[PDB]
């Protein structure tokens, strides 16, 4: 529902979505989705599991 | 102006958007599946 999604909205009226109650297993992108640019900020990406 | 001791030189094909995840402290599929750097790592990445 994020990554996947068919439209997305402009910069100036960019779309926040709340998640909750689910396991942020990212492992499934990595089958279709390539990512330019991750970077993280307030933590190591090898911790986020 | 220096000498190495233990010269090792990894070569692979990657995506251009996994180039990124050439680093030792990076996730990914490529990090976690195919090919992860040391924390303490001691050595320079190119990559064309
Ligand atoms: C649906 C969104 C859920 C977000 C949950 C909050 C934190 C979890 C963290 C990171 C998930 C996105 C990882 C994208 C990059 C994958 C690795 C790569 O390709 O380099």
């Amino acid at each position: 529902e994020v990554f996947n999604a068919t439209r997305f909205a402009s910069v100036y009226a960019w779309n926040r979505k709340r998640i909750s109650n689910c396991v942020a297993d990212y492992s499934v992108l990595y089958n279709s989705a390539s990512f330019s640019t991750f970077k993280c900020y307030g933590v190591s990406p090898t911790k986020l599991n | 102006d220096l000498c190495f001791t233990n010269v090792y030189a990894d070569s692979f094909v990657i995506r251009g958007d996994e180039v990124r995840q050439i680093a030792p402290g990076q996730t990914g599929k490529i990090a976690d599946y195919n090919y992860k750097l040391p924390d303490d790592f001691t050595g320079c990445v190119i990559a064309w």
